[PDB]
């Protein structure tokens, strides 16, 4: 209850119309949860861009522990073809326990948690086929039908962790296999921060690389000083001890986290990010109250698509950040903070 | 001064009223900003609604 | 470490968590006490000021 | 009919997601239950557990159409006997059927006896009721799961659980849901080891949880009835894409002025009411009102308090709990508020109280 | 003659932005509603053509 | 924890305070009893009840004991009773 | 390899200086987290505020991490380092803040960096 899932439909949902088709493998969730996930997918138009593959929590653990290899063959499909896809496995430790039951059925000596030390070779083989691959394997897979296209498999497998430890077994071999985390904390959560991204823990081993210019440039170290905001916060309830600049950091950071929040089934395309992180970094966030700062957003992105809209297409079409570009987002910025309010 | 300080406290006097009202004016017209988006925003969502 | 030992300190901590607590309770009624006792000491001094600036002043 | 089966097939499950309308203050507004999900009521007994247990089998067979099946999982004989005469002196026991396993049986009785408890519920949903089930204890299925499991002689498994754990979880809770015929509701006692939330059965239970009652001593102490705490208790319907805005709002309204109230009470505790502002005296005096309009005569208690009891619609608790946050009704007394009903029939007990 | 005179003129202009956010409040309020309505009939609409 | 599942109640007797000089070493508020009242004679039911705050209280203004208890009274008054019952 | 015949005395000896300050350090956390820095003694006080120095100058930005830092790299020679510790060790840097020594590859770029706060 952190999130996880309405994070990962959220993700399928905003590949509607990117071109990259969707996959979802739901292991031994609740048939009502499983119906009612597709209902909302379908209720946003994404279901025909979505495979669904379904185990529920009745069905024979083998149907489980087979549930997520299947659904990895049908996503290398469109791999081995030279298109995209994006698969989410909705409960890898979920399939942990049903190999853990089928195994000890077997009576295989168990390992730590019981589990087998097979667990391990499982969730690797399963996750090493999320690939991308070079135009010569895809040319020699459909032997020249498809030329210079480069195919990919996206994965996001979710682990459900007790009391939010990372450092248990089975989520300390699946941080071990993928390439980042983003770790989600009920602290955060209860607190009204949603969704409730941990920084520090949280990392993409990728990098920008998988960033656009424009967000790679805006983002920047945003990162790491929300983590020292936390931190600092930490030692800032301990004593007094305001020195000014230490003031002015915890509002920023204070403003940036409620700006960061953000609504379930609300997705804002790459044009609209880029606003908001220019206006974050570029310092229009003073004189904004923090009881303001929602509002100030849902008027800028109104502001934005009302009268200066050419440039969001063209920011939405190439994310190319330009000097040009740069001055007309200050124009904007400048412009709205001086004549508009909220 | 006694002439210069009682023009000068009703020129005062004066202008509050007045931008107390162009404030009050200003707030209606950001109203009906606000109550036309609504009425944009009610009508796109019923397309998608009725797509679905 | 050791679970039996773990729980030895949980409740060596949970038994000065409670001291600490009533510490806190004691240092506000105290507190009180000390700023009646304030009060009690303003109109000496003030009136001395007053004879005082009579005849400096 | 025969007590194994498998669950309803994604074909049979209800296209839609209502709410259950229990009648109750606390519960229909704090802790919403859908219809077909899983209750768990983490409180000890000395809290009415039974009481609150007999109120909703009265309400769901008078204020709906509804029967209840209750399933004494592993159940002490001398409850299971008292537990019948407060029903058969209640006038509930018509409306309920009994399946009792009793403890001293040998571990396969205890186990099977939960499925026998959930095909006579399947039953009444295929004559197209809403259904209640309730469990006497979940933690005691899983205990007899276990047992069994060893005597077979498996591999044991996590700290020492079956293999099968999850699975059996699984094959118990999956048939308790909403149809396109009726529903099966359900109230699962639940016990948590070592108080560790962590431990495999808690664990595994709280997969399937939708709501969560919790009962204090410390409420009962106060003598507010039902002893439900708003701020342990939670429901995962309340959510506004669900439950809407004005109930959602509502609720987290309420929430925050008894938390308030919480950090209040303890700086009145150490430093007097003197420390408070006019906003502070406000939202204390608010928030023992709505303490007290938490409280709730049943058609069970009158036995006790001699008060007619009430059931409350879920509009008159939304109206009630909306005017005492919003300062309506701060002219009249909160001992108006307690034990008595509609937020109307509050300022009617006012008028001469 | 500026004491009373700033005071009142003052006390107005604070007034009139406290009702600057008041009418801005009754503009979102409005809002909300006219989006239930919108909303619900969308769903209505919905409601009939999947019955008929 | 099998038999505390199986009774009606405990007896839960701690060493600590054996040592201490309780004896018998019984332990409110972690022993108890599901039958309560209905066991008891009415003489007994009716005047055990203040017996059972009383040392409740007592528990809460144990940590003010050690550390002294020259700054409260009704509390003073409260323990003074609570400690006499003990 | 950590010997005073291999490396020589002064790397053994500030190695050596900066293991019984961290340790130390370590010793008075269980007495801060109860009651916080002030009920410290006046030089604990001052281990504390040499520990979190000297905790903060053993990171470095590496060349292979500007794709997540996008901080330039930095190559720290052994004489260069040692200089460093025994430095803050012996208090001559006693005047900068913690922020200063992070991220940086060398004392200079520690004193340049509290020069920019
Ligand atoms: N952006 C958001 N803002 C507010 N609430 C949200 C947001 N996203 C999700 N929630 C709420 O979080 C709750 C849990 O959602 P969800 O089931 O996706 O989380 P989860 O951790 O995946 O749950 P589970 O662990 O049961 O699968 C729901 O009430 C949902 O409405
Ligand atoms: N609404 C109520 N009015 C009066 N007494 C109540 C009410 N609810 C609970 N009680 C009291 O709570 C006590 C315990 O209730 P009970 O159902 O016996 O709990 P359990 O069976 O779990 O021990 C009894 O004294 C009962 O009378
Ligand atoms: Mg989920």
């Amino acid at each position: 209850q952190t999130g996880k899932t309405a994070l990962a439909i959220d993700a399928i949902i905003n590949q509607r119309d990117s071109g990259i088709k969707a996959i979802y493998v739901a292991i031994g969730q609740k048939a009502s949860t499983i119906s009612n996930v597709v209902r909302k997918l379908e209720e946003h138009g994404a279901l025909a861009n979505t495979i669904v593959v379904v185990a529920t929590a009745s069905e024979s653990a083998a149907l489980q522990y087979l549930a997520p290899y299947a659904g990895a063959a049908m996503g290398e499909y469109f791999r081995d073809r030279g298109e995209d896809a994006l698969i989410i496995y909705d409960d890898l430790s979920k399939q942990a326990v049903a190999y853990r039951q089928i195994s000890l059925l077997l009576r295989r000596p168990p390992g730590r948690e019981a589990f087998p030390g097979d667990v391990f070779y499982l969730h690797s083989r399963l996750l090493e086929r999320a690939a991308r691959v070079n135009a010569e394997y895809v040319e020699a897979f459909t032997k020249g039908e498809v030329k210079g296209k480069t195919g990919s498999l996206t994965a996001l497998p979710i682990i459900e962790t007790q009391a939010g430890d990372v450092s248990a077994f089975v989520p300390t071999n699946v941080i071990s296999i993928t390439d980042g985390q983003i770790f989600l904390e009920t602290n955060l959560f209860n607190a009204g921060i949603r969704p409730a991204v941990n920084p520090g823990i949280s990392v993409s081993r990728v990098g920008g690389a998988a960033q656009t210019k424009i967000m790679k440039k805006l983002s920047g170290g945003i990162r790491t000083a929300l983590a020292q905001y936390r931190e600092l916060a930490a030692f800032s309830q301990f004593a007094s001890d305001l020195d000014d600049a230490t003031r002015k950091q915890l509002d920023h950071g204070q403003k940036v986290t409620e700006l960061l929040k953000q609504k379930q089934y609300a997705p804002m395309s790459v044009a609209q990010q880029s606003l908001v992180l220019f206006a974050a970094e570029r310092g229009y966030l003073a004189d904004v109250e923090l009881s303001k700062i929602g509002s100030f957003e849902a008027a800028l992105l109104a502001y934005v698509d009302r009268d200066h809209a050419p440039l969001m297409q063209e920011i939405n079409q190439t994310g190319g950040y330009n000097d040009e570009i740069e001055g007309k987002l200050k124009g904007i910025l400048d412009s709205f903070k001086a004549t508009q309010s909220w | 001064d006694l002439d210069l300080a009682k023009a000068s406290a009703t020129d005062q006097l004066k202008k509050a009223k007045a931008e107390a009202q162009v404030i009050i004016e200003q707030a209606n017209k950001r109203r009906s900003q606000i109550l036309d988006e609504a009425k944009a925003e009610a009508e796109q969502e019923r397309t998608k609604i009725v797509a679905q | 470490a050791g679970a039996k030992d773990i729980r030895s300190k949980i409740a060596s901590v949970q038994n000065t968590q409670k001291i600490t607590k009533a510490m806190e309770m004691v240092a506000a009624s105290k507190m009180r006490k000390s700023q009646d006792r304030m009060a009690a000491s303003r109109p000496y001094a003030e009136t001395m000021r007053k004879v005082i600036g009579h005849l400096a002043h | 009919w025969a007590i194994h089966r498998a669950a309803p097939s994604y074909e049979e499950l209800s296209n839609s997601q209502e709410l259950l309308e229990t009648g109750i203050k606390v519960i229909d507004l704090m802790a919403p239950f859908a219809k077909g999900g899983k209750v768990g009521l983490f409180g000890g007994a000395g809290v009415g557990k039974t009481v609150n247990m007999m109120e909703l089998i009265r309400n769901i067979a008078i204020e709906h159409s509804g029967y209840s099946v209750f399933a004494g999982v592993g159940e002490r004989t001398r409850e299971g006997n008292d537990f019948y005469h407060e029903m058969t002196d209640s006038n509930v026991i018509d409306k309920v059927s009994l399946v009792y396993g009793q403890m001293n049986e040998p571990p396969g009785n205890r186990l099977r006896v939960a499925l026998t408890g959930l095909t006579m519920a399947e039953k009444f949903r295929d004559e197209g009721r809403d259904v209640l089930l309730f469990v006497d204890n979940i933690y005691r299925y899983t205990l007899a799961g276990t047992e069994v499991s060893a005597l077979l002689g498996r591999m044991p498994s996590a700290v020492g659980y079956q293999p099968t754990l999850a699975e059996e979880m699984g094959v118990l809770q999956e048939r308790i849901t909403s149809t396109k015929t009726g529903s099966i509701t359900s109230v699962q006692a639940v016990y948590v080891p070592a108080d560790d939330l962590t431990d495999p059965s808690p664990a595994t239970t709280f997969a399937h949880l939708d709501a969560t009652v919790v009962l204090s001593r410390q409420i009962a102490s106060l003598g507010i009835y039902p002893a439900v705490d708003p701020l342990d208790s939670t429901s995962r319907q309340l959510d506004p894409l669900v439950v809407g805005q004005e109930h959602y709002d509502t609720a987290r309204g309420v929430q925050s002025i008894l938390q308030r109230y919480q950090e209040l009470k303890d700086i009145i505790a150490i430093l007097g009411m003197d420390e408070l502002s006019e906003e502070d005296k406000l939202v204390v005096a608010r928030a023992r009102k709505i303490q007290r309009f938490l409280s709730q005569p049943f058609f069970v208690a009158e036995v006790f308090t001699g008060s007619p009891g009430k059931y409350v619609s879920l509009k008159d608790t939304i109206r009630g709990f909306k005017g005492i946050m919003e300062g309506e009704y701060d002219h009249l007394p909160e001992q108006a508020f307690y034990m008595v009903g509609s937020i109307e029939e509050a300022v009617e007990k006012a008028k001469k109280l």
